[PDB]
C-alpha cells in the first residue's frame, strides 16, 4: 500500500468565533499556549501520516506564515505538509472537490479538521478498513472514528451531540443524526429489514471528526456538487442505499482521546482536559512543538511553570495552572484552574478562577476574574470584576469600577461585538 | 455486415451510408426503470457492451440503445437510437434546453393503473415539445383489456391537448410497435454541413492494467454529436480542456488538442461519424487526463468553437410556481418551488451539459450563477434551472444567458 | 566451467557428484530490480509521446536484461527486470529512468520517479 495521506482542512467554514476570529483564524488560537494547528499536525504525524494537505482560505497568509516556521515544515520532518490556498473555498465539499480535481490522493486518506485535539492511533482502524475494502470489493467508502463517552460529560456539547444506529456485528453505520433541540429521536423502519439479526442505537459516542476515506468519497462529493458538510454526505449516502450502496462503517476507541474545538465551551473543556494530562503524551511539559518559549516543568497538582515566572510572596497556585515564559505574578494572588500565556503581568491580591489569558495580558491589582477569556494584550484596570462567560478580545481595555455582566463580549469592532470596547467601560 | 466507406459529402438522415444510428427517439413512461425489458425485446439485451468502469452518475446520465429496424431475407430500412434515462425529470430538463435531442417519444403507459406517474409523463411530454403511446399491461382478460383500453382512451382524450392521439396495444406487440414506428416516425432536419461538435457524456481508459508499452491505447472518449459530421484523422480540440487554479489566481483553462484516431459505435463504426447516437471518438489523449468519467462535461470542438469559457453567467429566469404535473395526495408544500435563495446550489443544464452552479445575486428578474466548473455553451442560449427537493434533482425553471465572465487562456 | 574439476583424480561418479553439488549450491544467480515511474504528456500527441518515451527507455536494455515495462496505473508504469548482478542492474535501471525522463521532457511532458530502483 502507498504511504498514508491526510487532508487537513485549515478553515472552519462557519463563524462560531466572532469577534475573536475577526483578526485571527480559529486554527491559530492558542489552547494551552500552543495553536490548534500544531496539535492536529502532531496527531497526524504520530499516527503514521507521511503526507499532509492543508486547505486554508480565511486569513491563509497568517496560517502559511505560522506553518512555515513550525516544526513540521523542517526538512527533517517525516510528515510532508503541502500548503494549498484558494479564496473560492466555501465548504468542506469544495475542498474535497478540489482534491478530486487535482487528484491529490490515491487510496485511503485521512479527513480531519484543523482544530482536532487527539492522541488516537488509527493503525487498527486503518487495517480493519483496508481488510473490509479488500473483502467487499470497494463497498465501504468511509470509516468514521468515535470515542466512548457519557452524555453528561462537559465535552458533549448540545450542538454536536449525535445519535447513531449501527449494525453491532459489522460496525456498519445504518443511521446518523444530530440531537440539537430534539427531545425525542426517531428511526426509520428500513434499518431493520436488512440487518434484522442485530441493530444497536448508540448515544454514548463522541464525534472526534476523524474519518478514514477513499478517493470514492471525493468522487461522490464531486458527483453531488451541492454537498457542503460531512454530515450532508453521510445523510445523503445513507438515504440513497438501494442504488450505489457505498456503505459506511465506524470504529470506536475507549482508551484514546479525541475531540475538536468548535466553540468556547469546547475550547474550555478541551483545555481543561489537556492541562489535566488527558491527552498524554501531548502534555504542556512534553514540548511536542519544540521551542525555547514553550518549555515548562511539571509539579504537584498539575502545576506547569515556565522559565523566569517569578512568583510573588503569599500567592497560592491551587491546581491545574499553566504559566508562560516571562510572566510576572504579584503578591497574595490566588490562581486556580487557569492558563496564563507568556509575558503576562499580574497585580497584587488578584483572583483567577477557570480563566484564560493569552500573550501580553496585563491585570491590575484587586481584580476578580472567573470563567472568562482574555485575548492578546488585553488590559484590566484597578478593581474590576468579570463575571463568568466574559470575553475580552485583543487590544481591549476595561476601565476601573465596573462589574461586567455574565455574558459580556467586547472588542474593538463595534457591530460584531455585543459592546464596542475602548479605554473605558461604559460608553 | 455493413460496407461503410469514407467517400460522402452530403448524407441524409435516412441514407444507407451510415445505417447505424441517425435519429434519436426518447422513451418516457411509467415503467419506473422497467422499460429495459421492452427495449431489449425491441432492440437486444447484450447489444451494448464495449467499455465498462465504475459508474458515477447513474440517475443523472442519459443512456442510449442503438437499434436497426428491418423489414421486407430481410433488409434494414431505418435505424433509430432509443434514449431512456432513470427519471423523466433529467430527460425533460435536457430536451427543453434548445433542440436536436429526442426527436421522437414513446409513452410507456400502463393498462393496470392510472397513478400520478402517467400524469407526470404527460406533463414531461408537453413540456419537452410526434408521440407514440403504448401499453405493456400484458396477460389480462379480454374484458379487462377492453376496460383498460377504454380508460386509456379516456385519459388520451384529455392528453390530446398537446399530443395525445397515438394507438398501440408478447413479441407481437413489439412487432406492431416497430411497424408503427417505421411507418410514422419522420426524418428530422439535421445540419450535416456545419462544423462538428460533440458533447462528452462518458469517458474511459481502455489501457488494461499490466499492459505492455506497445499495446498502450488511450483517450477513448464518448458522447453525442449534435451538429456536423466527425471524420477520423481530423484535428479536434476540447473546449473545457484542463482547468487548474494552482497559479494563486483565477481559474485557468487550457484546451487540449488531439486527433481522432478512431470512431466506434456499439458495433464497428467507420471513419465518419453522424449525428444522432452515442459515438465514442477515441483520440490521442493521455489516459491520465481521461480516466473513468473524468472528461464528462467538455465539448470536443473541431475548428476552435467560438463558445468561450464561462465562469459566471447572468441568466434571466422564470421559475415555475409548482412541480410540473406532481400533485400528490398530501401536497404539504412539497410541490411548491420557492424563490431563488441566495448562496443556493442549482443544477444548471445547458442542453446535455450537466453542470453545477450557486446563486450569487438576484434582483427580481435575473440571477448571477457562479458555476462549479467552466462551461463553453453560448452567450444567449436557453439554460434550464433545476434543484432537488428530496434526493432527486427536478426542474425548477428556465433561463436566458445575457452576460458572463470569459476565460481565454493559451 | 567444469574443466578445472576434470583434473581431479577421485573417480567418475565422485566427479559427477562434486560437479552436481557445486552447480546446485554455489550458483544462485537471480536478482530482480524494480522501479516505478509516473510519466505522461498533456500535449497534442499525448499517448504517442508517452509510448515513444517508453520505447526509448526500453531500448536501453542490455543483453540478458530485458526491461519489461508495464503499466501499473493509468498514470504510472512499473519497470521490472530479473537480471543477476544487482549492482549493475540498479545502474541499468537508473540509466533507463534517466533516458525515459529526458525523452518525456523533450516531448513537452511531465515525468516523476515514484520509487527508485530496488531489489524484490
Amino acid at each position: 500500500p502507498p504511504p498514508l495521506q491526510a487532508v487537513l482542512v485549515a478553515d472552519s467554514f462557519d463563524r462560531r468565533f466572532f469577534p475573536i476570529s475577526k483578526d485571527q483564524p480559529r486554527v491559530l488560537l492558542p489552547l494551552a499556549n500552543v495553536a490548534l494547528i500544531d496539535y492536529t499536525l502532531e496527531f497526524l504525524t504520530a499516527t503514521g501520516v507521511q503526507e499532509t494537505f492543508v486547505f486554508c482560505c480565511w486569513k491563509a497568509a497568517q496560517i502559511k506564515e505560522h506553518l512555515l516556521k513550525s516544526k513540521w515544515c523542517r526538512p527533517t520532518s517525516l510528515n510532508v505538509v503541502r500548503i494549498i490556498t484558494s479564496e473560492l473555498y466555501r465548504s468542506l465539499g469544495d475542498v474535497l472537490r478540489d482534491v478530486d480535481a487535482k487528484a491529490l490522493v490515491r487510496s485511503d486518506f485521512l479527513l480531519v479538521y484543523g482544530d482536532v485535539i487527539s492522541n488516537i492511533n488509527i493503525t487498527r482502524a486503518l487495517e480493519e478498513h483496508r481488510l473490509r475494502r479488500k473483502l467487499e470489493k470497494n463497498v465501504s467508502v468511509m470509516t468514521m472514528i468515535f470515542k466512548e463517552s457519557s452524555p453528561s460529560h462537559p465535552t458533549r456539547c448540545h450542538e454536536d451531540n449525535v445519535v447513531v444506529a449501527v449494525d453491532s456485528t459489522t460496525n456498519r453505520v445504518l443511521h446518523f443524526q444530530k440531537t440539537q433541540g430534539l427531545r425525542r429521536f426517531a428511526f426509520p423502519l428500513s434499518l431493520f429489514q436488512g440487518s434484522s439479526d442485530g441493530v444497536e442505537v448508540r448515544y454514548d459516542l463522541l464525534d472526534c471528526h476523524i474519518s478514514i476515506c477513499s478517493p470514492q468519497v471525493a468522487q461522490l462529493f464531486t458527483d453531488n456538487f451541492d454537498y457542503q458538510t460531512r454530515d450532508d454526505f453521510v445523510r445523503g449516502l445513507l438515504v440513497n442505499e438501494e442504488i450505489l450502496g457505498n456503505q459506511i462503517h465506524m470504529h470506536v476507541t475507549a482508551k484514546e482521546y479525541g475531540a475538536r474545538v468548535s466553540n468556547l465551551h469546547m475550547y474550555s473543556a478541551v483545555c481543561a482536559d489537556v492541562i489535566r494530562r488527558w491527552v498524554y503524551p501531548l502534555t504542556p511539559e512534553a514540548n511536542f512543538t519544540d521551542s525555547t518559549t514553550q518549555s515548562c516543568t511539571h509539579s504537584r497538582h498539575n502545576i506547569y511553570r515556565g522559565p523566569e515566572v517569578s512568583l510573588g510572596h503569599g500567592s497560592i497556585l491551587e491546581e491545574n495552572v499553566l504559566l508562560g515564559s516571562g510572566t510576572v505574578i504579584g503578591s497574595n494572588c490566588f490562581i486556580t484552574n487557569s492558563v496564563i500565556g507568556p509575558g503576562c503581568h499580574i497585580g497584587d491580591n488578584v483572583v483567577l478562577d477557570q480563566t484564560y489569558l493569552w500573550q501580553g495580558v496585563r491585570v491590575a491589582a484587586g481584580a476578580q476574574i472567573h470563567q472568562s477569556l482574555l485575548c492578546d494584550n488585553a488590559e484590566v484596570k484597578e478593581r474590576v470584576t468579570l463575571k463568568p462567560r466574559s470575553v475580552l478580545t485583543s487590544q481591549v481595555v476595561v476601565g476601573p469600577n465596573i462589574t461586567l455582566p455574565e455574558g459580556s463580549v467586547i472588542s474593538l469592532h463595534p457591530p460584531d461585538a455585543e459592546e464596542d470596547e475602548d479605554d473605558g467601560e461604559f460608553s | 455486415l455493413t460496407t461503410l466507406d469514407v467517400t460522402k459529402l452530403t448524407p441524409l438522415s435516412h441514407e444507407v451510408i451510415s445505417r447505424q444510428a441517425t435519429i434519436n427517439i426518447g422513451t418516457i413512461g411509467h415503467v419506473a426503470h422497467g422499460k429495459s425489458t421492452v427495449v431489449k425485446a425491441i432492440s437486444g439485451v447484450h447489444t451494448v457492451r464495449f467499455k465498462n468502469e465504475l459508474e458515477r452518475n447513474i440517475t443523472i446520465k442519459l443512456g442510449y440503445a442503438n437499434a436497426k429496424i428491418y423489414k421486407l431475407n430481410f433488409k434494414l430500412v431505418r435505424h433509430v437510437s432509443f434514449v431512456d434515462c432513470p427519471g423523466h425529470d433529467i430527460l425533460m430538463a435536457t430536451m427543453l434546453n434548445g433542440a436536436a435531442v429526442m426527436d421522437a417519444a414513446l409513452l410507456l403507459i400502463a393498462g393496470n393503473e392510472s397513478c400520478p406517474q402517467p400524469q407526470t409523463s404527460e406533463h414531461l411530454a408537453a413540456i419537452e415539445i410526434h408521440i407514440l403511446i403504448l401499453q405493456n399491461k400484458i396477460d389480462l382478460v379480454k374484458e379487462s383489456q377492453a376496460k383498460e383500453q377504454y380508460e386509456q382512451i379516456l385519459a388520451f382524450v384529455q392528453g390530446t391537448v398537446a399530443e395525445g392521439a397515438p394507438i398501440i396495444p408478447l413479441k407481437y406487440n413489439i412487432e406492431v410497435v416497430c411497424e408503427y414506428i417505421v411507418k410514422k416516425i419522420p426524418v428530422p432536419p439535421r445540419d450535416f454541413t456545419s462544423e462538428p461538435r460533440l458533447i462528452v457524456i462518458r469517458s474511459f481508459d481502455v489501457n488494461k492494467p499490466g499492459c505492455e508499452v506497445d499495446d498502450l491505447k488511450g483517450g477513448v472518449a464518448g458522447g453525442s454529436i449534435l451538429k456536423g459530421v466527425l471524420k477520423v484523422g481530423q484535428e479536434i480540440e476540447v473546449r473545457p480542456g484542463i482547468v487548474s487554479k494552482d497559479s494563486e489566481g483565477k481559474l485557468m483553462c487550457k484546451p487540449i488538442f488531439s486527433k481522432i484516431v478512431s470512431l466506434f459505435a456499439e458495433h464497428n463504426d467507420l471513419q465518419y461519424a453522424a449525428p444522432g447516437g452515442l459515438i465514442g471518438v477515441g483520440t490521442k489523449i493521455d489516459p491520465t487526463l481521461c480516466r473513468a468519467d473524468r472528461m464528462v462535461g467538455q465539448v470536443l470542438g473541431a475548428v476552435g468553437a467560438l463558445p468561450e469559457i464561462f465562469t459566471e453567467l447572468e441568466i434571466s429566469y422564470f421559475l415555475l410556481r409548482r412541480l410540473l404535473g406532481v400533485r400528490t395526495e398530501g401536497d404539504k408544500k412539497a410541490a411548491k418551488v420557492q424563490k431563488l435563495s441566495k448562496n443556493e446550489v442549482l443544477m444548471v443544464n445547458i442542453g446535455s451539459l450537466s453542470t453545477g452552479g450557486r446563486v450569487s445575486a438576484v434582483k427580481a428578474d435575473l440571477g448571477k450563477i457562479v458555476l462549479t466548473n467552466p462551461v463553453c455553451t453560448e452567450v444567449g442560449e436557453k439554460i434550464a434551472l433545476s434543484r432537488r427537493v428530496e434526493k432527486h434533482w427536478r426542474l425548477i425553471g428556465w433561463g436566458q444567458i445575457r452576460r458572463g465572465v470569459t476565460i481565454k487562456p493559451t | 566451467d567444469p574443466s578445472i574439476l576434470d583434473s581431479l583424480d577421485l573417480n567418475e561418479d565422485e566427479r559427477e557428484v562434486l560437479i552436481n553439488n557445486i552447480n546446485r549450491r554455489l550458483t544462485p544467480q537471480a536478482v530482480k530490480i524494480r522501479a516505478d515511474i509516473e510519466v505522461a504528456c498533456y500535449g497534442y500527441e499525448g499517448i504517442d509521446a508517452v509510448k515513444e518515451a517508453l520505447r526509448a527507455g526500453l531500448n536501453c536494455s542490455t543483453e540478458n536484461m530485458p526491461i519489461k515495462i508495464n503499466l501499473i496505473a493509468p498514470p504510472r508504469y512499473v519497470m521490472t527486470t530479473t537480471t543477476l548482478e544487482r549492482t549493475e542492474g540498479l545502474s541499468v535501471l537508473s540509466q533507463a529512468m534517466a533516458v525515459i525522463k529526458e525523452k518525456i521532457e523533450e516531448k513537452r511532458g511531465v515525468f516523476n520517479v515514484q520509487m527508485e530502483p530496488k531489489v524484490v
